[PDB]
């Protein structure tokens, strides 16, 4: 299975469409309560 | 960093794999044979 | 001289009275194609076209649907001769869309994120009075 | 525009492409210039296919301008497709094309014979292209993928670089 | 051109092993 | 895997060894990041709400391990009661007019949604900038 | 909690639910179609960029160049949609990159077989008559324009001007009436739920009168052999045999 | 093992376990109802098709032959669990049906609530509403007592209401939520009713002929609601010893019905959790969330 | 996937829409193509986009767009003046290419979250830079560029103009020139030098008015505090000699075995120490 995935990427060249909207939740490392509006996280 | 260059040779050919058949001499026969 | 009408039939009975304004709008369109591209930026180079097109189609749309001064014969003649726009008029019959600019502004795909351009968004929501010009169209607040 | 951009992209300022797609040189070339300026078959094939279409389209354009006539235009179109080998030069770069050329010559014999049967003489005016037109389309159906692959590589070398390795 | 006389072409700082190389520096010519 | 086992606090001393930043859980240097599957529509509601008025309910998971709190400037939030952009505002104010002719019968005349806000058609500054420009020019010399 | 606050809460909830579960946002929504644009848009883009030598344009120069790869594709679609000699003006659908780099003709020339044949049979007749009758049939000169002559803006010359009569033919009002009203239109019976499938323009179905009229129109291009006996050893089977045995049948292929 | 299920293209809002513990039912925003094998390889068989709105709530009847489905298209469907054929459409409410319950034991009954502010009693054999209780605020969650005499409704008024089928009066009001109630559920004994609410409070209320008169029997904590404003549902364990309620913080919370200690806080979900269900025989939890995946936790 | 960012770039909104291109741009340092991220930071903001590839950030530990350290928000020249210059990295051409390659494998083999060798060093800090580190987000940095039609007096977009209408910066100021490569390597960085000049004036470490004096003249005591606060703060240092206390002017004198310890207590203390939630200020004599 792993090899096949790899092969398909290589083969992408020979055969010249992506539609995902994907959300992520982020914790910063700066924090401090004045860095964001005041959220331990953000969403992107 | 994979180039968009191509070549004639590279293109698909013989995408199917000819498996041996039973009368051609499949491994099944071989294992059993003396 | 004219659009060099395709149909070769004679236009319908109602033509003579809507002739002039179509003549003048199309003259305006030709002027708009000609005028050139100095400090005009670029995305602003296409605007007058969309605007005039909206004008023409709004005209025939008004005459047929509102004032009722045209027979379907003449209406569809002005559609199939390409004076007016089919799709756009098909929007303006909808509930919400009645002032629409373009069929670009409501195409979802054409944005980065698949959303209709701020072109659409009602003024009440922006709530700043901030000033807006649709980079496609040249709208400011369709709705 | 494409072909001029290619030419400029490589700084070949001593070449000149005219509007019927004849690539000429401005001046007598220096040895070094001659090396650098050669185009391969990909570019020339493209150029000649474009030339063919320019012949066609121009013919229609003169009809629309009222310089020609319907019947004359039809005859011109038949001429064009039957005479590609002597108007273009496509073959130079691909010799296989001769296969289409021969077809067109034969069909012109065939049709011209039947057409000019009675009172009608050996004169110039026979329109009846449909046949010749077919032939070039079949050609194009196949050659398209070839040119996509070859021009693809040409562009890729131009932008990515000749992959320098002795590979 | 400056891959030589400006900036040490490619640098491998020696790996550091059980002893103190912090202090060491060397004299000019 | 029970609550007792999974969530038992890590034992005893904390080593100052790590910088405020070093002490934080991480996946990718700058912080910890992971998938989420939030209903797109709600995202739009929160994003516009914040963008327009400054107050949007915060997304967090472990802020207190339970959450009671808005995350906006909040002047609007108390006053506006979390008005959603999609939901109609309780009150309306301060419309600004743009001249329009919509018949299209007229030529040149016609403005559609192309209507140029009637209202909107420093000298003091007009000088500082100029000076700066001059200086820049001189520097090019 | 107060009545006022409850009412308020309810209101907001209503609007939230209405939007979150709105039909358009419905799971597998697929929204709209790429509605086509005013033709002047593409006209002006190319006219602006006519030589991408303008200092302003810059970035198109890279983009335009890139397209070259699909130019032959474009050519094939152009050529296969030529207008035929009985049409004055054929309009075609076009996809042009928003940049003006490339225009493709997005269309396949489908025709109703017996109609098509008939029409070129008509042209056979006409062309033959024209050649007979003109004293001197002057033929065009190739290239029709000079190299140093730049390509024409359609809009500046062509657009304004008349189309000048096509070849046509004088069909009898009486005998050829079935066929006669739509014979020389572009895609004859596209708008008719009686004769063709529809705007996909597949599957035609006519009456026998139509068929007989078309047949008669087509006669000059048509074989008069009703049996299969003519082609005895001139068929494909014979040719195959002939090939394999390295023989030729007197007037067949070697 | 844990077992991870996937297939729903959109958010999963509800999931249930068949009364006999042989299969699962799940549905959400996609509009498909999927059936799953609880054992074997956890295979998926029939897909129920026919809902045009999203599926807001599933239930099985006590026999496990009938599956009820409240949709946002204002229709409550009755499904045959065996074949997957649709039985009836309860067309009636003027707005979205937020939730539905089927009376156990007694002759077939169904209760619904919707955004029109009403609660309706349905006899599946009549194709018409039997009784209507106009509230005034949109209704989110509704359940019957074991005697099939009373209707328990949770809305956005922070007040759980109890309705008498014979008198047709507001019999009971429960105060103790500070915000909207999103999910209600009776104990298997009839003894206790479980509620979730925006205020992040899980509250158990006891309903009895003879009542203390301030039935805030117990309060639990941990469960967080947020800007998604998803409906949140809670469930009783088969024996009434454990309480599970989903949250928006990616954790499944399970509490001890007595001591109120958090037994489990479980991760694995990426987004908000919409419903948690207990297998009727064995300590197995099905957790459904907006991340479109289900887990089969075993305790 | 996902960039590495300052909290100051990313935005002051918690909700953010951020787009991604597979190989968008070359990085202006190691000069390779890399995934690029755009997003809008805020209402009047500029659409920032990552300027350098993720690797050479992990290498010098910095935001992708700003190139300011993650923890300190300081230009690299600064935090190197603050600890360790000897990190280095070849500037020169094909070396740069080579060293980047290898270090890219080394990073590939790390736990992933760690700026390579620097982090072994990066923990020990606070000398100065903490005190010169910036505290709050600085949004003036994302404002749109200065409209360059208007700065010639002409701009014909009127109020619509998204650019900014105001006086630019006089090209005289050495703080103008600011190359990117330059800011990255820590060469002659005007900003960094300015911050260095600011570092020096910090009244702090020279001390030593008199020999052997361990006397500490402590101002801003306050009458909430006890001595025991003092001792249980100061036993870390060593053997106290004694402590003199005055609560009438709220000044506390202190004395240690060695002057070294007194210098220390200054250092550790000065404009840093606070106990009893009240600032404890220190001076010599
Ligand atoms: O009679 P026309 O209408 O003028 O046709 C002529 C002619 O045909 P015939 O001589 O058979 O009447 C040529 O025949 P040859 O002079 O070569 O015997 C033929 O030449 P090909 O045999 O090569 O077809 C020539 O074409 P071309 O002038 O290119 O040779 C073609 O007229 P077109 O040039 O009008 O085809
Ligand atoms: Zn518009
Ligand atoms: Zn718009
Ligand atoms: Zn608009
Ligand atoms: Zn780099
Ligand atoms: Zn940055
Ligand atoms: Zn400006």
């Amino acid at each position: 299975v792993a090899l096949e995935k790899s092969v398909s990427q290589k083969v992408a060249a020979a055969m010249p469409k992506l539609a995902p909207a994907q959300y992520i939740r982020y914790t910063p490392s700066q924090q401090g309560v004045a860095f964001n509006s005041g959220a331990k996280q953000r969403v992107i | 960093q994979l180039s968009k260059q191509y070549s004639s040779r590279d293109l698909p050919s013989h995408t199917k794999i000819k498996y041996r058949q039973t009368t051609q001499d499949a491994p099944e026969e071989v294992r059993n044979r003396d | 001289m004219p659009k060099v009408k395709r149909s070769r039939k004679a236009p319908p009975d109602g033509w003579e009275l809507i002739e002039p304004t179509l003549d003048e709008l199309d003259q305006k369109m030709r002027e708009a194609e000609t005028e050139p591209h100095e400090g005009k930026r670029k995305v602003e180079s296409l605007w007058p076209i969309f605007r005039i097109h909206h004008q023409k189609t709004r005209y025939i749309f008004d005459l047929f649907y509102k004032r009722k001064a045209i027979s379907r014969e003449l209406y569809e003649y002005c559609i199939k001769e390409g004076y007016a726009d089919k799709n756009l008029i098909a929007k303006w019959k909808k509930q919400g869309y009645e002032n629409l600019c373009c069929l670009r502004c409501i195409q979802t795909r054409d944005t980065n994120f698949g959303t209709n351009c701020i072109c659409r968004v009602p003024k009440s929501k922006l709530e700043v009075g901030r000033i807006i010009e649709c980079t496609h169209c040249g709208c400011r607040g369709c709705s | 525009n494409m072909l001029n951009l290619l030419i400029h992209r490589k700084n070949l300022n001593y070449l000149h492409l005219d509007y019927n797609f004849n690539l000429k040189p401005v001046k007598t070339l220096t040895t070094k210039e001659r090396k650098k300026s050669r185009f391969g078959n990909a570019f020339h094939l493209c150029r000649e296919v474009l030339r063919l279409t320019k012949l066609v389209v121009d013919s229609h354009v003169q009809y629309r301008l009222g310089n020609v006539d319907a019947f004359q235009l039809a005859d011109g179109l038949q001429y064009i497709f039957a005479h590609v080998g002597q108007l273009t030069g496509m073959y130079r770069y691909k010799y296989k094309l001769m296969r289409q050329i021969r077809m067109c010559k034969d069909l012109k014999h065939l049709i011209y014979y039947r057409f000019n049967t009675g009172p009608v003489g050996k004169g110039p005016g026979c329109g009846f292209w449909a046949a010749g037109w077919r032939v070039w389309l079949f050609f194009m159906r196949g050659i398209t993928p070839l040119l996509e692959r070859w021009l693809g590589n040409l562009l890729a070398r131009q932008f990515e670089g000749r992959h320098s390795k002795g590979v | 051109g400056v891959d030589y006389n400006a900036e040490i072409p490619f640098e491998k700082k020696p790996a550091l092993g059980f002893y103190d190389t912090s202090e060491e520096n060397y004299q000019a010519l | 895997p029970t609550y007792e086992t999974m969530f038992a606090p890590e034992f005893g001393p904390e080593n100052p060894f790590r910088t405020q930043q070093m002490a934080a859980p991480r996946n990718m240097l700058s912080g910890y990041a992971e998938p989420a599957h939030i209903n797109d529509f709600m995202f739009e509601q929160q994003r516009r709400t914040f963008a327009t008025y400054g107050y949007a309910l915060d997304p967090s998971l472990d802020n207190h391990q339970v959450s009671a709190k808005y995350i906006g400037s909040v002047e609007e939030a108390e006053k506006n009661q979390g008005l959603t952009v999609f939901e109609t505002g309780q009150k309306k104010t301060e419309k600004r007019k743009k001249f329009k002719e919509n018949d299209a019968s007229n030529i040149d005349g016609f403005l559609g949604p192309w209507a140029k806000y009637v209202d909107e058609k420093s000298e003091e500054e007009q000088k500082e900038l100029d000076e700066i420009t001059a200086k820049r020019q001189k520097k090019g010399k | 909690m107060s009545e006022e606050k409850l009412q308020e809460k309810a209101r907001k909830w209503q609007q939230l639910q209405a939007k979150r579960y709105a039909e358009k946002r419905k799971f597998g929504f697929v929204d709209a179609q790429k509605e086509d644009m005013p033709p002047e848009h593409v006209r002006k883009i190319i006219r602006d960029h006519g030589d991408m030598t303008n200092r302003k344009f810059r970035h198109d120069k890279r983009v335009y160049l890139g397209a070259l790869k699909y130019m032959p594709h474009a050519v094939l679609k152009l050529l296969e949609n030529m207008p035929m000699p009985w049409e004055q003006i054929r309009d075609v659908p076009v996809l042009y990159h928003i940049t003006g780099a490339i225009s493709f003709v997005n269309e396949i020339p489908w025709v109703i077989e017996p109609v098509y044949i008939s029409q070129w049979g008509s042209m056979w007749i006409m062309m033959r008559r024209e050649k007979r009758d003109r004293r001197h049939f002057k033929r065009m000169r190739f290239p029709p324009f000079d190299d140093e002559e730049p390509p024409l803006d359609y809009a500046d010359n062509i657009l304004d001007v008349e189309p000048l009569e096509a070849i046509q033919l004088e069909l009898d009002p009486e005998e050829d009436a079935p066929v006669l009203d739509w014979f020389y239109d572009h895609q004859p019976l596209r708008d008719s739920r009686k004769y063709v499938n529809g705007s996909t323009y597949q599957r035609w179905q006519f009456t026998l009168p139509m068929m007989s009229t078309l047949y008669r129109l087509a006669n000059q291009l048509l074989t008069d052999l009703v049996d299969d006996n003519y082609f005895y050893l001139f068929d494909l089977k014979a040719f195959f045999t002939s090939k394999a045995l390295n023989m030729a049948i007197p007037g067949g292929p070697k | 093992p844990i077992m991870l299920l996937s297939g729903h293209e959109g958010e999963v809002y509800c999931c249930k376990f068949h009364p006999n513990g042989s299969t699962l039912a799940s549905a959400g925003f996609d509009r498909l109802i999927l059936l799953w094998n609880v054992y074997g390889d956890c295979d998926n068989y029939a897909t129920l098709k026919g809902h045009s709105g999203a599926v807001m709530e599933l239930h099985y009847n006590t026999d496990g032959s009938m599956l009820f489905s409240a949709s946002t298209d204002k229709t409550v469907a009755v499904w045959d669990s065996e074949t997957g054929e649709r039985v009836k459409r309860l067309k009636g409410h003027t707005s979205f049906v937020n939730s539905c319950y089927p009376a156990r034991r007694g002759p077939q009954l169904v209760c619904t609530g919707s955004d029109d502010g009403t609660v309706k009693l349905w006899d599946i054999r009549k194709k018409a509403a039997i009784q209507t209780f106009q509230n005034t605020y949109q209704v989110l969650a509704v359940t019957f007592n074991d005697t099939s005499d009373q209707i328990i409704s949770g809305g956005i008024d922070n007040d759980i209401k109890v309705w008498d089928l014979r008198q047709n009066k507001l019999t009971y009001t429960m105060r103790g939520h500070a915000d909207s109630v999103t999910g209600l559920s009776l104990s298997s004994e009839g003894s206790y009713l479980l509620s979730n609410a925006m205020d992040n409070t899980v509250r158990v209320w006891d309903v009895r002929p003879f009542a203390p008169k301030e039935r805030c029997v117990k309060i639990f904590q941990g469960n967080v609601h947020n800007f998604e404003k998803n409906l949140l549902r809670c469930s009783w364990s088969p024996d009434g010893s454990k309480i599970a309620a989903g949250s928006a913080d990616r954790f499944v919370y399970v509490w001890d019905t007595t001591s109120r200690r958090i037994l489990y806080k479980l991760p694995g979900h990426a987004g908000s959790i919409n419903e948690v269900a207990f297998h009727p025989d064995e300590p197995i939890i099905i957790s459904a969330s907006s991340d479109k995946r289900l887990y089969m936790g075993e305790i | 996937d996902f960039p590495i960012l300052c909290q100051t770039c990313l935005g002051e909104n918690p909700y953010i829409r951020m787009t991604k291109e597979k190989y968008g741009k070359e990085c202006k340092i190691c000069a390779r193509p890399f995934t690029v991220f755009r997003w809008c930071p805020g209402v009047r903001m500029r659409f920032k986009k990552t300027e350098v590839c993720q690797t050479c950030s992990k290498l010098k530990n910095v935001c992708q767009t700003c190139l300011l350290d993650l923890e300190y928000g300081l230009p690299i020249q600064v935090r190197d003046a603050g600890l360790s210059f000897k990190d280095d990295m070849p500037k020169s051409d094909v070396n740069k290419e080579y060293y980047t390659q290898n270090m890219e494998r080394e990073i590939s083999n790390s736990d992933g979250t760690r700026p390579v060798g620097m982090l072994g060093k990066a923990t020990s800090t606070s000398d100065m830079l903490l005190k010169l580190a910036r505290t709050t987000p600085y949004y003036k940095r994302n404002r749109p560029h200065i409209c360059s039609f208007w700065v010639k007096g002409e701009c014909k977009r009127g109020e619509e103009c998204p650019y900014r209408h105001e006086k630019p910066t006089d090209p005289d100021d050495p703080l103008a020139d600011q190359n990117i490569k330059d800011r990255y390597y820590g060469i002659n960085d005007p900003v960094a030098d300015k911050l260095l000049k600011r570092a020096s004036t910090m009244p702090r470490l020279d001390p030593p008015e008199d020999k052997t004096i361990t006397t500490l003249y402590v101002g801003g005591l306050g009458d909430t505090i006890t001595e025991t606060d003092l001792r249980n703060h100061f036993y870390q240092f060593g053997e106290i000699r004694t402590i003199t206390v005055v609560q009438r002017q709220q000044c506390a004198f202190i004395q240690f075995a060695t002057r070294q310890a007194a210098e220390v207590a200054a250092e550790k203390s000065f404009n840093k120490l606070i106990v009893n939630g009240r600032r404890l200020n220190v001076k010599w004599g």
